[PDB]
């Protein structure tokens, strides 16, 4: 039946997937030692899409983990969840790029690019259904840029029509680690626009304001971080797991969400997330979280909804939702005059209902609520977080910092110039469109 | 795997690692005999980086002992963890330098050169990948300075791809240590400048006034500062040897802060620093932590910091942190301080945290940092090399021993565009 694939390229899709596929084992009921209990069986309806069947109910999950250090794959190969990945899709590195482009590009990426797409080859010839492929990677990392875009440049010429989603991390104008983040940030979307599909954005401290004073999470950490974006991965795969009454596969997303080949960015929302106490003294009607959906305090990248002229706004529901005020609240949104569109869009919604609430981790810090939005909103907003980071790459360009790692590792420095004519129009074309 | 040879030549970095190898033998659970004795397998996961295993488990370190004379092998040798070396390593000659860098380099350095170059291919040939050298070494003497000044010009021979960590003591204002010491300080960073990576000019002088204040040490032991050495060298490799929520290799500690292929000459840090007392009446918060970094007390060099500006901050943070803690002061020190930092350089802020922390506390912070407020160091060695051969004293032991007058001026034109390109971003 339909098949989809994960591929995890970096720290950042390691424990983005030490989350993701800890959360559908228990949305699915099964253990993580790598068999299911009898018990499951009917809670799992139609699971075939990540989970291989063997011997006796033994699921390895269709993912792979690519990885040039060995050290955190070896928190992998330490806790509880050693024994549900299968070995030989676990392909590791031995020498670091340390957030260099052609150190991840050219040096270490091309001793296992061969590895790997044979593994892709090896699972996906399963297939008679493949949808889609979930990579997950940085912006700024040697891996995160250097072989991520190298990797998209290789299967769109293997697979082509079959459709990708790339979930990452977008980097904070104020607090952020890495100093090479605004030169990756712009090589990362280089030639990644030719062959993505789609690629999300999140912010660091956009999840944290909502954890500071809606969960009330005053010490987080790369553990609670996790589980916040896993929800809005598992929220979009519910879609496709479960039976809902109007639903939309892989193929449909971006055949909504993207109006021109070029700005196909969207970002992402979730509500009500708050702690499981406030839930408590509160009834939380469908009108209560829609209208929370357009909000600036729950919008997922720290920057100006406002200010951002919304084109194709997608909302997904879970839990068990009328259609009645639901067609009532975004009419109700339409009342309101702040939510502002373009001349040519006003039919830019989408609907879905499903039937499933979604169920929270355990020991985390969520509650247990039916109703819940993952809202995609398509934006100008994301233009005025293009200037942020085309005003950060720039001017140290003009000084040639830094300038000296990039050298030796084979790489020309002509394609930091082609890049700034590429970015610079692509900002241009969300005023140009709007 | 990613593998790291430590090399100790000269008699200040003879004694340095002779503590420092302990902390690291204490972080892993081994014993003299290299025996293991962690409980938990965190500390032997890792193991491999800075040791080679054979027969029965008595860890050797990865380490060869240099020197011109028999003097300081045999106190290190039946001093504390001295059965821990192995015998295959103890090279020395029979000379002594006598502090004369054409001694260390041309004379007598020349010769025992050879017997450790082998040395340093043999340990190397037995590992897949290696991975970047760490050397300690003086600047002020006259072993160290000349002779692991000539073994730098032969690593890039055997392999030019790789990091060179050169750990060395650095003159300080106040008091000189030896005659010959500005000297041993223009000739020698004339070669540090050709094919180095990083130098950590750690001034004696200022090491006293941490432990004056902080520490309130009245007998300062030898021991005791190289001690503050020792904690602040496993602070920096802590990604390599522990997992973590990030981590961050030597090569991604060097390709965040130098931006260009001089300007490598940074002064480390280290917090939280006091005495026995002041443990409780403190707090180990974030916000205590932050502010001591920032300090001129948490200055290892007798330099500054409001006469420079801060270009990369590096945060190695060791310990069970808050993220978002973290993340909020580290935005709030440029809001402070914006003039303390390069102003065309944004986001100067580099962070990197292990959690955990080393053996003795709950929650430390390891810094290192870029002021180009040390461009005074080389401003006030620079007058001293020049106070000397403008009445050519001296010549008599370099010339005597066959060196140049033009050596000299190479040096010193080259020592005086170095202070010229902090002065080009200030
Ligand atoms: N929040 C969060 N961000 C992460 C995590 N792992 C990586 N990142 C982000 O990744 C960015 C840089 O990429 P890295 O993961 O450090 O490097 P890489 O992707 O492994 O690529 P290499 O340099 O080749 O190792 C950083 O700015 C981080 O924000 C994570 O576990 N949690
Ligand atoms: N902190 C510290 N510094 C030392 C020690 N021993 C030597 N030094 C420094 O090393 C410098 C002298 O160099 P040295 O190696 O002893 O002379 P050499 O053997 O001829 O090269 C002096 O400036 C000392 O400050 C020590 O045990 N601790």
């Amino acid at each position: 039946m339909r098949e989809v694939i994960s591929i995890h390229v970096g720290q950042a899709g390691v424990q983005i997937g030490n989350a993701c596929w800890e959360l559908y084992c228990l949305e699915h009921g099964i253990q993580p030692d790598g068999t299911m209990p009898t018990q499951s069986t009917n809670e799992g309806e139609s699971f075939t899409t990540f989970f291989s069947d063997t011997g006796s109910g033994r699921y390895v999950p269709r993912s792979i983990f690519v990885d040039l250090e060995p050290t955190v794959v070896d928190e992998i190969r330490t806790g509880t969840y050693k024994k549900l990945f299968h070995p030989e899709q676990m392909i590791t590195g031995k020498e670091d790029a340390a957030n260099n482009y052609a150190r991840g590009h050219y040096t270490v990426g091309k001793e296992l690019i061969d590895t790997v797409l044979d593994r892709i080859r090896r699972l996906a010839d399963n297939c008679s259904g493949l949808q889609g492929f979930f990579v997950f990677h940085s912006f700024g990392g040697g891996t995160g840029s250097g072989f991520t875009s190298l990797l998209m440049e290789r299967l769109s010429v293997d697979y082509g029509k079959k459709s990708k989603l790339e979930f990452s991390i977008y980097p904070a104008p104020q607090v952020s680690t890495a100093v090479v983040e605004p030169y990756n940030s712009i090589l990362t979307t280089h030639t990644t626009l030719e062959h993505s599909d789609c690629a999300f954005m999140v912010d660091n401290e956009a999840i944290y304001d909502i954890c500071r004073r809606n969960l009330d999470v005053e010490r987080p950490s790369y553990t609670n971080l996790n589980r916040i974006i896993s929800q809005v991965v598992s929220s979009i795969t519910a879609s496709l797991r479960f039976d809902g009454a109007l639903n939309v596969d892989l193929n449909e997303f971006q055949t909504n969400l993207v109006p021109y080949p070029r700005i196909h960015f969207p970002l992402a929302a979730y509500t009500p997330l708050i702690s499981a106490e406030k839930a408590y003294h509160e009834a939380l009607s469908v009108s209560d979280i829609t209208n929370s959906c357009f909000e600036p305090a729950n919008q997922m990248v720290k920057c100006d909804p406002r200010h951002g002229k919304y084109m194709a706004v997608c909302l997904l529901y879970r839990g068990d939702v009328v259609p009645k005020d639901v067609n009532t609240a975004i009419a109700a949104i339409k009342t309101k005059r702040t939510i502002q569109f373009v001349d040519w869009c006003p039919t830019g919604f989408k609907v879905g209902i499903n039937y499933q609430p979604p169920t929270v981790v355990p020991g985390g810090d969520l509650a247990k609520v039916p109703r819940a939005v993952c809202m995609l909103s398509n934006t100008t907003a994301i233009a005025e977080a293009w200037s942020r980071l085309d005003y950060k790459f720039d001017l140290m360009y003009a000084k040639r910092a830094f300038v000296h790692w990039y050298v030796g590792e084979g790489m020309e420095e002509g394609e930091f110039t082609e890049a700034r004519e590429d970015l610079a129009a692509l900002e241009k074309d969300y005023e140009e469109v709007g | 795997m990613r593998e790291i040879v430590h090399v100790q030549a000269g008699q200040c970095g003879n004694q340095i690692g002779s503590k420092f190898w302990e902390v690291i033998s204490d972080e892993h659970g081994i014993q003299p005999d290299g025996t293991f004795k962690g409980e938990t397998d965190l500390q032997l996961e890792r193991i491999d980086v800075y040791y080679n295993e054979a027969n029965n488990g008595k860890y050797v370190p990865r380490a060869v002992l240099v020197d011109l004379e028999p003097g300081t092998m045999d106190s290190v040798r039946s001093g504390p963890f001295g059965q821990l070396f192995r015998p295959d390593n103890f090279v020395f000659g029979q000379s002594g330098a006598g502090n004369n860098w054409a001694k260390g380099h041309y004379t007598e350095g020349a010769e025992l050169v050879d017997n450790v170059l082998d040395v340093i291919r043999k340990e190397a040939e037995g590992c897949d990948c290696l991975q970047g050298f760490q050397l300690t070494h003086s600047l002020g003497g006259g072993t160290g300075s000349g002779m692991g000044t000539l073994l730098i010009s032969k690593i890039r021979e055997e392999y030019p791809d790789r990091i060179m960590s050169s750990f060395s003591v650095v003159p300080s204002p106040k008091v000189s240590d030896t005659v010959v010491e500005p000297y041993n300080a223009t000739l020698s960073v004339h070669q540090l400048v050709e094919n180095t990576d990083e130098t950590y000019c750690i001034d004696n002088e200022a090491l006293y006034d941490i432990c004056y204040r902080t520490l309130k040490l009245t007998n300062p032991t030898y021991g005791d500062l190289n001690h503050l050495v020792s904690l602040t060298m496993s602070g920096v490799t802590t990604c390599l040897r522990f997992p973590g929520q990030l981590n961050a290799d030597l090569r991604k500690l060097a390709v965040n802060m130098v931006p260009f292929p001089r300007l490598h000459f940074f002064m480390p840090g280290f917090a939280p620093l006091s005495a026995k007392g002041t443990q409780a009446y403190r707090a180990l918060t974030v916000a205590e932590l932050t502010q001591q970094m920032f300090d001129a007390k948490n200055m290892m060099a007798a330099c500054d910091p409001r006469h420079g500006r801060y270009l990369t901050v590096a945060a190695m943070f060791r310990g069970r942190m808050s993220m978002r803690e973290v993340d909020e002061q580290m935005l709030n020190v440029q809001n402070k301080n914006s003039s303390y930092f390069v102003e065309w350089i944004p986001n100067n802020v580099k962070t990197a945290v292990c959690d955990i922390p080393p053996r003795g506390l709950k929650m430390a912070a390891t810094f290192v940092g870029n002021s180009t407020a040390i461009q005074e160091l080389f401003k006030r060695i620079s007058e001293q090399f020049t106070a000397m051969f403008r009445r050519k004293a001296f010549l008599h032991w370099y010339t005597g021993e066959g060196m140049d007058e033009m050596e000299f001026t190479e040096a010193e034109s080259n020592m005086n565009d170095l202070i010229s390109e902090y002065q080009q971003y200030q």
